[PDB]
């Protein structure tokens, strides 16, 4: 090994390696973020494709008022 | 294995139902589709 | 915990393993293949590109297909329930609704099954290779199907699911696209083609270079289902080919991966090379060729020759090809050559 | 039982006739030419 | 400088050499015409 | 239980006699009652064209095609 | 030993000479960037920003400079066309400047971090052997992402203490860098509004800065850390790889498509314009309210401004072009020089016909003329034996409003031919084939080639997720497997 | 310069083939 | 003829560059003792 | 607000989630019932 200075001060944030949580840990609240990303990308993703149109949001060119 | 039971609404009888009953009604339609005249 | 009681049940050993994977595999592999079995006897095309397209209209297995939705719809997802169908069912299958129906659930049920044999594997306990491989075919399936439409007009374009109406789409390619031109294509062929090649050529040197290990002449019995030596003599086969085309195998663990290499790099540059057609950068024209055969009238090339052949496809076809672009080319506008 | 040899040439005509009843439709349906 | 214990030799056979530089040239015959266009 | 077992025991035809041509008929009448047609929106041999017109029903515009689609179907097309 | 292909494991578990690694690649990225810019500052030319923009002259790099910020040239000229500005140290030579430097100093980075490669702090304290808590790392990086992320959205393109970026009307005639307010409404998740990036930037970089502190915080649980082989950097990767090409297909369809990120005005016009007649409507619309307001075919069509014009051409169509048709699009039809004019086309009886446009998919495509209702009228036959149409037996004649050729007429078949034959393209203009050497042949714009290069490297990306991954989940069953039945 | 080139790279091949027939790692047993 | 400047340099590198990177290894690995 | 298009989308979101639903419910049901 070989110390220094900065090595020192950042040793704390590299050292906790295979710390795990127990059991499922936070898995479950996890797979809710999860299914809302899926959700949120589905609707951007159909707002450009036109499949979901939304008065006021106006897909085009234009727009730019 | 088992005193050789066997259920009769098994897995596999899914499986090969879902393409069984359809393919019946095809080939069933797509008979009576050579009798249509113009 | 359920969990590992769902998976559990799942992960059973059944006659068709289900597992976690066929969650999103069998209900999508079996709603493509359904919906294009479905469209195939039942659906048209008419609204559509102005086609008889199914069994009910007088089409033969070779002529029926599910064909692509109107360019109107543009690259729309058409969902049963989206601004375009509005919910109804018939008028989805009218504008095409089946098309987007079948590819995008195919989609997910080719990435259900590629999943499939890496969970398989897995609990089998055996190299994922097979699934490596399989990414070939999801390269094809995904520029040819969804990357290279996405990048034309609309969903209009991309090959409509069907015998004949893929025909065209071969046709189409030549005759706009050039296609066979292409360095991609052509190394796609060099490995489909040379892949069944390897295919035949291991396949008959192993038959005709076996031991004996029965007294049969129907030497298929005499296999031993419990390795152990092998059942063909590799070193009789190295001196074979060694002596006959010059180079030989010598490493079964080679030759077996190259059978993996070989068609697999293949489709994958066949993709690529779509994926640039998706944009319309083809591989249409050597430069060089086309300044010499303007100022020069005598100079022709094969690939002169072809270019025209191109001419004709694109102008004859273009009409009832791309119904939205009300074409009307006056007989005098159409090359031809003479007599014909 | 039924002999499996006998469910077999019976389901085997039994296609061979669907499939034929395909080929003569061929000549007369709307997939005609007529 | 403590010699690094991470390394490994490296090594390519004749037979890899003949079947990598049989890619490199044919592919060279492959795309020279589109290089030239 | 071994499918040979199944497609051997009487009680299976017993019982598919029934079933199979039971289906059979039943797809039959779905394309010879005329139903398919109308669950496919798939046009009768008298119902490409209207008498005279000889153009074709293309559907040209995404949002407003439901609405066109049903007007094609008016000139008695 | 280790086949050629696998040379780079040697650096698995040597966070050290990872590091070095990685250092010498971002060097060479920062370094490429640095000269490529140089490279188009070395060729580009300013002279003309309404028909010669930087989308002509196949310039690649130059447009990402603009969409953030820089605009300008230490030797005076500047993007938008202006002069007498001063763009102060930040201009296409600075920026260029400043890469080249970051990537001399990342370099003497690498060099470091490869000699001094055993530094405790890759040791476990516990093992003694070397290790890094991935988890954690990623908490760290994750944070100084978003709050790196939200500063930009924050403070760049809102103005507060930045440039801003590249906005345009809806025909990319005034574009220029302005500051852009944010936009939590609904329409900010449209594309084509710039409020939208600003207002994602800010909350995509808070929830990344909030998300990031959780990850420093609560550790993974077991159940995962086990399942997806965490403290195996080889995952890492996978699923970075995966997350990368997901990026890639998502900024290849937004510059195919179109959106407030690739304006046209830097990138090109869209072929899906084209399609539509995009900008052949804009200026009907305009020339028909000119002759509302009583003016004259001559002062109508005179009004329309040429960069307008130039939009309506297919030559500037990413659709058109070829693979190995190489260069700038000047090396196809030659720069263009100017707006020869709006030409009307009219057969003997008076009657105005009108050229049928080439459709992207033609690389050649017959002239075809046809009056309002769509009528063939005339067009140029390949079999003259039985032609009826042929511009002599028409007497078709053309005429041209605004422009070079403004006011003036031409009846000799050949010259009207020959400017049929160039309507089906849209606009007819004036280029300048000689200085390049043009041959005539389409090429296709920026926005093509940037697009056909990351859908491919994004299909690439896949594979080496899906064979990065595989390795990840088998290890174990690497170099082979053994018994039982 | 072009005939030149095309020539140059089959010339190469067919080479390679020799080299690859006649001086490969004669391949041993056991 | 008519063809790209850049054409010759362009398969002259793509063939000398990987060949000669192959050619690097292969006499390496061929010069290791035992 | 809640365009016809928005109400669409529910009608796809919400039937899409009672598919996820009968299917992880009949799963769940079915598995914890042997094994
Ligand atoms: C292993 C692989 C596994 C894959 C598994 C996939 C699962 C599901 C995939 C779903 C993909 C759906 C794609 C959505 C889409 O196409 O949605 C497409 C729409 C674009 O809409 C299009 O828009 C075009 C032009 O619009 C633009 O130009 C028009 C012309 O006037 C108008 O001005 C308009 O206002 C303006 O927006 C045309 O109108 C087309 O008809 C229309 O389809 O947005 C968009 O693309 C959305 C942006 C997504 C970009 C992703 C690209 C990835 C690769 C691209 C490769 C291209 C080559
Ligand atoms: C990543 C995307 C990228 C993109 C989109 C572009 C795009 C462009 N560049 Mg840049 N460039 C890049 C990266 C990129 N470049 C890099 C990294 C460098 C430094 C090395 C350069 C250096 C550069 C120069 C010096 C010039 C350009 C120029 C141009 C323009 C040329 C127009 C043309 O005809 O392209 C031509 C495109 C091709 C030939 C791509 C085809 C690749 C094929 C041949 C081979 C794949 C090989 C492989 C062996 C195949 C199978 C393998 C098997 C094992 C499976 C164009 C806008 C020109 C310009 O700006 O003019 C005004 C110019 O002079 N570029
Ligand atoms: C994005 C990051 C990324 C990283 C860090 C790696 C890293 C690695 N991959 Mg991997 N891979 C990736 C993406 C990535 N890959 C992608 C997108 C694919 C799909 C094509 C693959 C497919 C792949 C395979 C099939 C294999 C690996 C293997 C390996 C290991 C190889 C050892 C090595 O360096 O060979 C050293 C490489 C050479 C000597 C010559 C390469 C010459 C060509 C390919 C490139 C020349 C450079 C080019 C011009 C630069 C532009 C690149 C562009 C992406 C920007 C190594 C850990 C191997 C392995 O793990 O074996 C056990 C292995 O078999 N990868
Ligand atoms: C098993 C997997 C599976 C998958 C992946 C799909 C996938 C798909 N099907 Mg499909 N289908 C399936 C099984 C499946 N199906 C079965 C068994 C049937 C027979 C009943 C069907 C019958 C069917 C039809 C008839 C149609 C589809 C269609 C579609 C596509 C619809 C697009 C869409 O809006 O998604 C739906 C997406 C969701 C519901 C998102 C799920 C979100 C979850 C994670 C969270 C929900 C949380 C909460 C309630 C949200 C509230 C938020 C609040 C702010 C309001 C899509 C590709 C359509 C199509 O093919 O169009 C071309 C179509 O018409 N499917
Ligand atoms: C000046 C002049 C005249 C110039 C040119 C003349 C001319 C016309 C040249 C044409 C050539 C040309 C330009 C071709 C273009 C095509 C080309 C170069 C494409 C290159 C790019 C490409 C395809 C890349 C990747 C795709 C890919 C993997 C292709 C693979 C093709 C390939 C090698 C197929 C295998 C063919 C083959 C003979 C395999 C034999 C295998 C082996 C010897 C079998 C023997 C054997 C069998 C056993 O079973 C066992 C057990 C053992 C032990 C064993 O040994
Ligand atoms: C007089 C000669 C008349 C004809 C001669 C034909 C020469 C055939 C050359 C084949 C050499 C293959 C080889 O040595 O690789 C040899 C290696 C195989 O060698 C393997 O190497 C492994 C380790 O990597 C192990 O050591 C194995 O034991 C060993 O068998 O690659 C191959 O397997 C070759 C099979 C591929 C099929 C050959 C396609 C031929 C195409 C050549 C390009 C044609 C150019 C046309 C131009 C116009
Ligand atoms: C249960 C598990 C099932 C798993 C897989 C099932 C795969 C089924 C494929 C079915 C194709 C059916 C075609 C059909 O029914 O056509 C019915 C049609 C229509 O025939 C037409 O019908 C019209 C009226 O509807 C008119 O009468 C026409 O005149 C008549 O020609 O087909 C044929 O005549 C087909 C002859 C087909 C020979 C096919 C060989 C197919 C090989 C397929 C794959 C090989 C690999
Ligand atoms: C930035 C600039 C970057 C520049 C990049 C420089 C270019 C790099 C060039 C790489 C050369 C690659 C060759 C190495 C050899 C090699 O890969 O084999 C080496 C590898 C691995 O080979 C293994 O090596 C092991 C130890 O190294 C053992 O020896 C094993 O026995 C052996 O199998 O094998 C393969 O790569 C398989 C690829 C199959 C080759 C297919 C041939 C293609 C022919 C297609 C048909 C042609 C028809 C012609 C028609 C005329
Ligand atoms: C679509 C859809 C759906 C549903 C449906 C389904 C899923 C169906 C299916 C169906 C099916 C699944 C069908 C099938 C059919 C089939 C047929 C019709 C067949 C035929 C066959 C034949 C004819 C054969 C023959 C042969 C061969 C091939 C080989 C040789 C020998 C013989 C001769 C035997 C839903 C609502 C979800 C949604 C929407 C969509
Ligand atoms: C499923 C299956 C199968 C099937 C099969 C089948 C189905 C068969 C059939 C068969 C048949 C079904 C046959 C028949 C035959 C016949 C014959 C061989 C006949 C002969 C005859 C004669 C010779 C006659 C005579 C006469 C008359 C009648 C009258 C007139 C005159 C005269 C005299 C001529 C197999 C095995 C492959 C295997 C797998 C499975
Ligand atoms: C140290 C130092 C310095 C310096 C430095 C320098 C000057 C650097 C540079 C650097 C550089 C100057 C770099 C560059 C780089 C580049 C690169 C890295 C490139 C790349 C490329 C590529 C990768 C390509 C590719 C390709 C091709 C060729 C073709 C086909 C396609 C592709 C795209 C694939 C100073 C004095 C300040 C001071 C302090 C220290
Ligand atoms: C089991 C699986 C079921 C899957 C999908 C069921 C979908 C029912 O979907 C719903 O149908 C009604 C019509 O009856 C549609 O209603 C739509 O068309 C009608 C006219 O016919 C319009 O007045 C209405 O404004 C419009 O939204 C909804 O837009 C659609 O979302
Ligand atoms: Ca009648
Ligand atoms: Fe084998």
């Amino acid at each position: 090994a070989r110390r220094t200075w900065l090595g020192d001060i950042l040793r704390p944030l590299n050292s906790e390696y295979g710390k795990v949580a127990p059991g499922w840990g936070t898995t479950p609240l996890m797979a809710v973020f999860m299914g809302l990303f899926l959700v949120f990308l589905l609707i951007i993703l159909e707002i450009y494709n036109s499949t979901l149109i939304l008065d006021g949001v106006n897909v085009s060119w234009k727009a730019l008022g | 294995q088992e005193p050789v039971s066997y259920p009769i609404f098994t897995v596999r009888w899914v499986a090969v139902h879902t393409l069984a009953v359809p393919t019946i009604f095809f080939l069933g339609a797509i008979a009576a589709m050579q009798f249509i005249q113009r | 915990g359920w969990f590992d009681i769902l998976d559990d049940w799942l992960k059973r050993d059944r006659f068709v393993f289900v597992g976690w994977s066929g969650i999103l595999l069998f209900p999508c592999a079996y709603l493509a293949l359904g919906g294009w079995l479905t469209g195939t006897t039942f659906v048209t095309s008419w609204y559509t590109h102005g086609l008889a397209s199914s069994y009910l209209e007088g089409c033969n297995f070779l002529t029926v297909a599910v064909s692509t939705p109107a360019n109107s719809m543009g690259h729309s997802l058409l969902l049963l329930w989206g601004p375009e169908a509005q919910g109804d069912f018939t008028r989805w299958c009218q504008l095409g609704g089946l098309w987007t129906f079948i590819a995008l659930h195919g989609a997910f049920g080719l990435i259900g099954f590629m999943l499939r044999q890496f969970e398989i594997a897995r609990l089998v306990g055996v190299r994922p290779y097979n699934a490596i491989a399989f990414s070939a075919p999801i390269a094809v399936f995904v520029s040819v199907f969804l990357i290279y439409p996405l990048g034309q007009s609309s969903w209009f374009f991309a090959p409509s699911f069907g015998v004949a109406a893929i025909f065209r789409f071969l046709l189409f390619f030549q005759g706009f696209h050039n296609w066979t031109l292409n360095p991609f294509h052509m190394m796609g062929v060099a490995g489909v083609l040379g892949g069944a090649l390897l295919c035949a050529i291991h396949g008959a040197t192993v038959e005709n270079t076996l031991f004996q290990d029965g007294e049969g002449a129907s030497t298929f019995r005499a296999f031993n289902p419990t390795q152990a030596e092998e059942t063909y003599s590799m070193v009789t086969a190295n001196r074979f080919w060694s002596q006959i085309f010059g180079i030989a195998f010598s490493n079964k663990r080679w030759l077996h991966f190259f059978m993996l290499f070989v068609p697999v790099t293949g489709l994958w540059m066949s993709a690529i090379g779509v994926v640039g057609l998706a944009l319309n950068l083809r591989s249409y024209d050597f430069i060089s060729q086309e300044i010499r055969a303007a100022e020069d009238p005598e100079f022709e090339t094969f690939y002169t020759k072809n270019l025209l052949l191109n001419e004709g496809i694109r102008a004859w076809m273009a009409p009832q090809d791309q119904p939205h672009e009300n074409f009307v080319f006056p007989e005098e506008v159409l090359p031809r050559g003479n007599a014909l | 039982r039924i002999p499996l040899w006998i469910v077999a040439t019976v389901a085997g005509m039994g296609v061979i006739v669907i499939v034929g009843l395909f080929f003569y439709g061929a000549y007369a349906g709307l997939g005609s030419s007529l | 400088m403590e010699p690094n214990p991470n390394r490994q030799p490296v090594e390519l056979n004749r037979t890899s050499l003949y079947l990598g530089l049989l890619l490199i040239l044919v592919l060279a015959l492959l795309f020279s015409s589109y290089f030239f266009n | 239980r071994p499918f040979s077992d199944i497609i051997t025991s009487v009680r299976y035809w017993v019982i598919h006699s029934i079933t199979i041509p039971a289906l059979f008929i039943a797809g039959w009448l779905f394309v010879s009652t005329g139903l398919a047609y109308d669950v496919f929106g798939t046009p009768r041999p008298d119902s490409y064209y209207a008498q005279e017109q000889r153009s074709i029903p293309l559907v040209t515009d995404r949002f407003e095609a439901k609405q066109q689609v049903e007007t094609f179907l008016e000139q008695l097309k | 030993g280790l086949p050629w292909y696998r040379v780079h494991t040697v650096l698995i578990n040597d966070p050290g000479r990872l590091i070095a690694a990685h250092l010498m690649h971002t060097a060479l990225v920062a370094g490429w960037a640095g000269s490529m810019a140089l490279y188009e500052l070395a060729t580009f030319d300013p002279s003309d920003p309404v028909l010669n923009p930087m989308w002509r002259q196949g310039m690649f790099v130059l447009p990402f400079m603009a969409r953030l910020g820089v605009t300008g040239s230490w030797s005076g000229w500047s993007i938008t066309g202006e002069t007498g500005i001063d763009p102060g140290f930040w201009s296409f030579e600075g920026v260029a400047l400043a890469h080249i430097v970051l990537s001399g100093l990342l370099f003497l980075a690498a060099c470091w971090h490869w000699v001094y490669w055993d530094l405790e702090l890759f040791r476990d304290p516990r093992t003694g052997e070397p290790a890094l808590d991935l988890p954690k790392m990623f908490g760290i990086h994750l944070f100084l992402a978003g709050l790196l992320c939200f500063g930009f959205g924050a403070f760049h393109l809102t103005g507060l203490f930045g440039p801003g970026m590249w906005v345009s009307d809806p025909y990319g005639l005034t574009g220029s860098v302005q500051p852009v307010a944010p936009e939590w409404g609904p329409d900010g998740f449209n594309p084509y509004n710039p409020g939208g990036v600003v207002a994602h930037h800010i909350a995509a970089g808070i929830v990344g800065i909030i998300a990031g502190l959780f990850h420093i915080l609560v550790r993974p649980p077991q159940r995962l850390y086990k399942a997806l082989r965490m403290g195996n950097i080889e995952t890492v990767l996978s699923s970075s790889i995966a997350a990368v090409f997901f990026a890639a297909f998502v900024v290849a369809g937004t510059m195919w498509y179109g959106s407030a990120t690739t304006p046209i005005e830097l990138f090109g016009p869209t072929r899906y314009q084209w399609d539509s007649s995009y900008f052949q409507q804009e200026i009907n619309r305009r020339v028909q309210a000119s002759l509302a307001s009583g003016a004259t075919l001559e002062e109508a069509w005179s009004a329309i401004p040429e960069k307008l014009a130039f939009y309506d051409y297919i030559g500037n169509n990413p659709a058109k072009g070829g693979l190995f048709r190489t260069g700038p699009m000047n090396k196809g039809d030659g720069i263009a020089q100017a707006w020869k004019g709006h030409a009307v086309f009219r057969n003997k009886e008076g009657e105005e016909l009108f050229v049928r446009r080439m459709p992207a998919f033609f690389e050649s495509f017959p002239v075809i003329l046809t009056d309002k209702n769509g009528v063939v009228k005339a067009d140029i036959p390949f079999r003259r034996a039985e032609s009826k149409y042929s511009f002599e037996q028409q007497g078709v004649t053309v005429s041209f409003y605004g422009g070079e050729l403004n006011g003036q007429t031409f009846t000799d078949p050949p010259t009207v031919k020959s400017y049929a034959r160039k309507a089906i393209f849209g606009e007819i203009f004036e280029f300048d084939t000689e200085t390049l050497n043009s041959d005539g042949i389409f090429r296709t714009s920026p926005r093509g080639w940037f697009t056909f290069a990351h859908a491919v490297f994004a299909l690439l990306f896949f594979f080496g997720h899906i064979w990065h991954g595989a390795r990840t989940l088998f290890r174990d069953v690497f170099s082979g497997i053994d018994p039982e039945l | 310069m072009e005939t030149i080139t095309y020539v140059f790279i089959f010339a190469c091949i067919i080479a390679l083939f020799f080299f690859a027939i006649f001086f490969r790692e004669p391949p041993r047993i056991t | 003829m008519e063809v790209n400047q850049l054409g010759l340099i362009a398969t002259a590198l793509f063939v000398l560059v990987p060949s000669v990177f192959l050619i690097i290894l292969y006499v390496q690995t061929e010069s290791q003792q035992k | 607000t809640i365009t016809p298009s928005l109400k669409g989308f529910f009608i796809g979101l919400l039937s899409g989630a009672v598919v996820l639903g009968l299917t992880f419910a009949v799963l769940i049901a079915i598995s914890q019932i042997d094994k």
